[PDB]
RNA sequence: UUACAGACUUAAGCAGUGGAGCAUGUUAUUUAAUUCGAUAAUCCACGACUAACCUUACCAUAUUUUGAAUAUUAUAAUAAUUAAAUUAUUAUAUUACAGGCGUUACAUUGUUGUCUUUAGUUCGUGCUGCAAAGUUUUAGAUUAAGUUCAUAAACGAACAAAACUCCAUAUAUAUAAUUUUAAUUAUAUAUAAUUUUAUAUUAUUUAUUAAUAUAAAGAAAGGAAUUAAGACAAAUCAUAAUGAUCCUUAUAAUAUGGGUAAUAGACGUGCUAUAAUAAAAUGAUAAUAAAAUUAUAUAAAAUAUAUUUAAUUAUAUUUAAUUAA
């Protein structure tokens, strides 16, 4: 009998798996952003690994568009002003949405996921939390209170004696 | 134990190895507040032997240092093996980059085959709030690991038509929402990220939720039933979108032209 | 594939066994995994990821990004090695290739020996063993070129074995000196040739031979004579094996043409008695050698 | 092939020397400012004195500061030659010298550690790995550190004979071609023994309808057969050899003088003979091709040390 | 780094770019192209 | 100094420059100052991707003197350490200094402008000449062109390169529960061409060939980056950095105001215009884009005034949504 290798190591050698939707209630949507794409597909597909585990429903990593950033230069440090060179910054981006899924496994995913995260990847969540109309306990600026300070100081009150 | 290099006293039967190790450690972890010990000496004495180390030696190294052994070196002139030749045993950085980079995948490797499948344990069953009871959305927004000033920012979005409103309590929710209610969509919608923490911009939201349903319900006095619904708002933001609002005309369709299924013997004949 | 806990608790670890336990009861036999053709997540061979490879894997201990220990925890004290050593033999030397373990107690000689073993065929141990190389020439000579002087080092050398066998040889280098004499000594072994002796001492007669602008006049002497010649011929004299001969040089004394002209000269302007006496269908009798015989 | 493996090309994050990314500009806007102060910072700490006479010049190349969602790790290369105790005895088992107790003030002292220091800074978890190089022409950062700061008296009063002549012979001269095409057959021998490992577990067979969507074709075991750690790793790592190397100088050493050591190497014939490509760093800079620049200042004044360095 | 002294009084580190600086004050000295002395208030 | 080739030029074509007004830079002159460069090609909307203050480097007046740094030695205030002394921090003082857009790009680092040529250079071996040297056919053929090919006592190797490449384009796979919708999209991976094929003709070094046409197949038609050497001791010490030399109650530092915006002539570069193949109004189920931007914000709709039914334009009031497919 040769070695065994069970299924979980052999899911490391295919693409992640995932959990089918039922309901179809959005509640996270998890964007990462890099300045390089390689990083950002790597970890994204950590990403869907530890949902699966977790019980997530997870969809994507869908790409949105990257952005780019220009700048030009003049090579020149002093005068020259017609030979001028390029420079430019692309930001890729990708969203995993999580659908069906109680907030604190949510919390899990996320806890997990920052705890062994990329260099150079960034993570925005948006959580969305379905509630009643009527809860139970719910769920002054700096500028004003100097104004009634002054306003209230002598060299505005002696002038407002009407 | 952790704590162990913190006690030489209890050095004292350990293996040479490791004794060593223990007044490396010590070193290390205490620095300039380093002060040599009795007991720590008496059991490097005892690897003069594991080390090959004269036992006078390994006292004035004890308390001289570096400069001892200087000492005992004889002479501080040692050749300059900058550019000895390559012995073909390291790699160049820019391929310690590239190792780095697969002990890294071995890493989430390891992880994925034996650590995420213990989260397992931690699965549990979707319990769905009611789409009736639960009409309104609160949208959070957290920024990992990063300090945001929008990472306060809630947004409050119901269905107008599920708050259980009367036909004339309806329409005067809608006409004072304004701007915040979408006639197309039937969705009102508003944000807050005036104060620091989104819980209590959170609060805010549902406050004034409340207030305006409870003047919503209140038709007492006026119920604006002659003021109409103005839709200009919404207007303004179709005008700067694209609307692709055209379908095949259903009487152009031809399904006599579509492709017929062929037969083919081998798959009707591999199917039994 | 789904194992019974018996055959995978004979292969995996223990602390291993309850993450393939929760894992065979997520994943569905059933499950049709499928291939990723953007991301590859696993490495290119297989691995069970069970044992911690010394080299492929991050040192326990280690700081660095994906370190699990805390920062008060890591148990690297000495920063005196390199603390991941190369997997397997422990180097990279290409196939092919040898580790210079050894520099300086190579020889040039040796070097000319085994570059023209494999060039030419002849016995590197003969090089190596039987033969004496001396320098005659060692300038630096320069061409003018429009980006500047180009300056060369010249070397000629004679090599022979002081027993007939004696070769001329050029070199040009210009990066050292160093160079030159090597590509000399190769060729003076290339160029290596027999001169016939009379006696193993000396030249047969007399010999007036002209090399360009070289009038070289050298006469055969009696056994203890010793060399007195220009000191050119002398050197050459040595690594042939000639030990008595007088001569005297005549219009120009320029070194390289003397050594040329006395190597040709010991080729194309003897003749041995033997070849004479075949010639001639002649008996050459020496004197000097019968009176001493039986 | 060569951009889907980890061992076969350099990531792309690694061109700069700050991997970072955060929604809020103005926060990595800081964090690239912080990373260029330690930097010098660092390059600070590195010349110890143990006595007036004995003073050890740590070379140490460019931090790369690795900044996840949760920690921040400061990754450097160093080169040490110590000089005080180079010895075949066992004494330095018992004392520590300089660059050790350097190097534990990073992470290991418990109340003074520069992490924390750090961490207070950066507002985040910071950890240091200083990773040590026994040759100083293994990076180009710490080898034009060296000439630039040690090699002064070689090439002060013209690049001495000596000099060059150990500038030269540094590394066999590999022949790149015979190289390159071993590499490419290796690629090719275990690119060929995966694809016969799966048309035997085809033709062996390892519901017919499902043979027509599924692509599962078997075992990992058989699928992988032969391919292991201890063969196919070490044979696709790439940049694992020196080729070439150009060493540069210039400046005042009354007018400035330039002289210029060139050596090996400067291209690589794996893109050529195979459809591997190549990639540009910064997109201007060859992948194989790292080149750093190192100035000082003499009595007449600055000169600059360039050093190439072209791994294949 | 003037706050390593007193972080790390083990370690005796070198400032180089200090130490250069000093080192050209000292031979400006030595040239007779120091420094004026600098005018006191007081006066 | 010869011949050939190459571009360089010229031609043709479209719109301009040179003329008017204005904007802007420079010169000259003026001024307490009108800061300083750059200033043929290779300066002149250049440095400068914004001079009311600031910026600022200039001028007038007033004011500061170890100054922003490091170290030394004192003095204190403070916290620890150690049995009141020590050490930490902080302030003050002390003196070496700090500081300098002061001079020197023709003393420098780095960077850049301008040009040339790359089958370019070196290395190894072989061969020719006594040798310095040469490496021979060849002043080859061919292409728009190293374009492609052939050849010689030369044969290789290395770089220089070309290329490989990345981009664009075409197609495939994957991803999106197609309400973040643009699926007519987004972005990862891979593929594709340096096109191929036959046919007749015209030349040839006629052969296993070129130039053409012709039919056939194909989405296939464009770009990029970087350097090899050398010259102008070309620009920059005003992006920052270095030596020498000079200032140190001032050539350093701060504040208020002024100047850099002056105006005879001259020059560069722009804008607007001199009307009918062309200007002006109006066009609401709203003809038709792309690429960017919005936490040191982008600002909707509405209302009010100019202002007239309304619209349009400008501003105010108010501050919806979004920190973003
Ligand atoms: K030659
Ligand atoms: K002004
Ligand atoms: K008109
Ligand atoms: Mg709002
Ligand atoms: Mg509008
Ligand atoms: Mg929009
Ligand atoms: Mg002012
Ligand atoms: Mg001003
Ligand atoms: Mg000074
Ligand atoms: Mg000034
Ligand atoms: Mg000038
Ligand atoms: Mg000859
Ligand atoms: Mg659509
Ligand atoms: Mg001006
Ligand atoms: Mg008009
Ligand atoms: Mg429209
Ligand atoms: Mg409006």
């Amino acid at each position: 009998s040769t070695r065994p290798y069970p299924v979980n190591v052999e899911a490391v050698y295919y693409a992640p798996l995932k959990l089918p939707i039922k309901y179809g209630d959005l509640v996270a949507d998890i964007q990462l952003r890099s300045y390089d794409n390689e990083n950002l597909d790597f970890y994204s597909d950590f990403i869907l690994r530890t949902g699966y585990y977790l019980g997530i429903p997870l969809t994507g990593p869908k790409p949105l568009p990257t952005r780019r950033e220009r700048w030009t230069v003049i090579k020149s440090p002093f005068v020259h002003a017609k030979s001028k060179e390029n420079f430019e910054r692309h930001t890729h981006k990708r969203l995993i949405r999580a659908w069906d899924t109680n907030p604190e496994v949510l919390q899990m995913l996320i806890a997990y996921i920052t705890k062994h995260s990329m260099a150079g990847v960034g993570m925005k969540c948006n959580f969305f939390q379905r509630s009643e109309i009527s809860l139970d306990l719910g769920s002054t600026s700096a500028v004003g209170q100097k104004v009634l300070e002054l306003l209230d100081s002598p060299d505005f009150k002696k002038h407002l004696e009407k | 134990s952790a704590d162990l290099y913190m006690h030489p006293e209890k050095w004292k039967g350990l293996p040479p190895q490791r004794i060593l190790e223990l007044y490396w450690e010590r070193m290390a972890r205490l620095g300039s507040e380093y002060k040599p010990n009795k007991d720590e000496l008496n059991a490097l004495l005892t690897t003069s032997e594991y080390s090959n180390v004269p036992v006078n030696d390994i006292k004035k190294l004890y308390h001289r240092g570096e400069q001892g052994a200087i000492d005992i070196k004889g002479g501080n002139v040692n050749r300059d093996n900058s550019l000895r030749p390559f012995m073909f045993d390291e790699l160049p950085s820019q391929a310690q980059e590239l190792v780095a980079q697969h002990r890294e995948q071995r890493f989430y490797n390891r992880l994925a085959a034996y650590e995420l499948p213990l989260l397992a344990q931690y699965r549990q069953e979707y319990k769905r709030p009611s789409p009736e009871s639960h009409p309104v959305t609160y949208r959070y927004t957290s920024y990992v690991g990063e300090e945001h000033p929008n990472s306060r920012k809630v947004v409050l979005s119901v269905k107008t038509k599920e708050l259980g409103l009367e036909e004339k309590s309806l329409h005067k929710f809608r006409i004072l929402a304004r701007s915040r209610y979408d006639h197309t969509t039937d969705i009102f919608k508003m944000s807050s990220d005036k104060f620091e923490h989104a819980s209590q911009n959170a609060r805010y939201l549902h406050d004034i939720l409340q207030r305006l349903l409870a003047e919503s319900k209140d038709l007492t006095e006026d119920d604006f039933s002659d003021v109409p619904l103005d839709t200009r708002h919404t207007i303004a933001k179709s005008l700067r979108k694209k609307k692709r609002d055209y379908e095949f005309p259903e009487h152009w369709k031809r399904p006599e032209d579509a492709p017929k299924k062929k037969f083919d013997i081998v798959d009707q004949l591999l199917s039994t | 594939q789904h194992y019974d806990e018996s055959l995978l608790s004979r292969y995996y670890p223990e602390s291993l066994l309850k993450s393939i336990k929760l894992a065979q009861q997520t994943i569905p036999e059933d499950t049709k995994f499928r291939v990723s053709r953007n991301v590859e997540f696993a490495p290119p061979y297989l691995d069970d990821f069970t044992k911690i490879h010394p080299f492929w894997d991050y040192k326990p201990g280690m700081p660095h990004l994906h370190a699990q220990e805390e920062n008060n925890n890591f148990s690297i004290f000495r920063w005196d090695q390199v603390q991941q050593p190369l997997p397997g033999e422990g180097n990279i030397l290409p196939p092919g290739v040898s580790l210079p373990n050894d520099g300086g107690r190579k020889s040039k000689s040796a070097d000319v020996a085994a570059g023209l073993h494999k060039q030419t065929g002849v016995d590197p141990d003969y090089i190596t063993r039987k033969l004496t190389m001396k320098p005659l020439v060692m300038k630096r000579v320069s061409n003018q070129t429009g980006k500047g002087k180009i300056a060369s080092f010249y070397a000629l050398v004679v090599v022979g074995d002081k027993n007939g066998m004696v070769g001329l040889g050029e070199g040009k280098s210009r990066e050292e000196m160093s160079k030159a004499i090597f590509k000399a000594h190769w060729d003076a072994v290339r160029n290596l040739k027999e001169i016939p002796r009379y006696e193993n001492r000396t030249i047969y007669g007399d010999i007036d031979f002209r090399y360009h602008g070289v009038k070289l006049h050298l006469r055969s002497a009696k056994p203890g004579f010793g060399l007195r010649v220009n000191h050119v011929i002398f050197e050459i004299c040595e690594c042939a094996g000639i030990k008595d001969l007088s001569g005297k040089v005549y219009k120009s004394r320029n070194d390289m043409n003397i050594a040329k002209g006395t190597i040709e000269a010991f080729t194309k302007a003897q003749k041995t008695l033997d070849e004479v006496a075949l010639g001639r269908g002649k008996k050459l009798v020496d004197v000097r050698k019968v009176y001493y015989s039986s | 092939g060569n951009i889907n493996n980890k061992l076969q090309h350099l990531n792309n994050m690694n061109n700069w020397n700050t991997q970072i990314y955060n929604y809020n500009k103005n926060m990595e806007i800081m964090n690239t400012m912080n990373d260029k102060l330690i930097n010098k910072l660092l390059y600070k700490m590195m010349t110890l004195k143990l006595n007036n006479m004995n003073i050890n010049k740590i070379i140490m190349s460019k931090t790369i500061n690795q900044h996840s969602l949760n920690k921040l790790n400061i990754k450097f290369y160093y080169y040490n030659n110590d000089i005080n105790n180079n010895n075949n005895n066992n004494n330095n088992n018992y004392y520590m010298n300089m660059m050790n107790k350097l190097m534990n003030i990073m992470n290991n002292n418990m109340n003074n550690n520069l992490c924390n220091i750090l961490s207070y800074y950066y507002k985040k978890k910071v950890t240091i790995e200083p990773i040590k190089l026994s040759y100083i022409y293994l990076n180009s950062d710490i080898f034009s550190k060296y000439i630039s700061l040690n090699d002064m008296d070689k090439y002060n009063n013209g690049i001495l004979t000596n000099y060059q002549r150990m500038l030269n012979n540094i590394m066999p001269k590999l022949n790149d071609h015979n190289i390159s095409m071993n590499y490419i057959n290796n690629i090719n021998n275990i690119n060929n023994n995966k694809y016969n490992n799966m048309i035997n577990l085809l033709n062996n067979n390892n519901n017919n309808y499902n043979n027509n969507n599924n692509n599962y074709i078997g075992n990992i075991n058989n699928i992988y057969n032969n391919m292991t750690i201890d063969n196919i790793p070490m044979d696709i790592l790439m940049y694992k050899y020196l080729v070439g190397w150009s060493i540069k100088f210039k400046g005042r050493l009354g007018r400035t003088s330039t002289t210029n050591l060139l050596n090996g190497t400067f291209n690589n014939k794996k893109y050529l003979w195979s459809n591997i490509n190549n990639n540009y760093k910064l997109n201007y800079i060859p992948s194989n091709h790292n080149l750093y620049n190192n100035s000082n200042i003499n009595k007449n004044g600055k000169y600059n040390i360039k050093v190439k360095l072209n791994f294949i | 780094f003037r706050h390593l002294k007193t972080l790390y009084p083990d370690i005796e580190f070198v400032d180089l770019e200090e130490q250069y600086r000093l080192s050209m004050v000292e031979a400006k000295k030595r040239r007779g192209k120091g420094a004026p002395k600098k005018m006191k208030k007081d006066a």
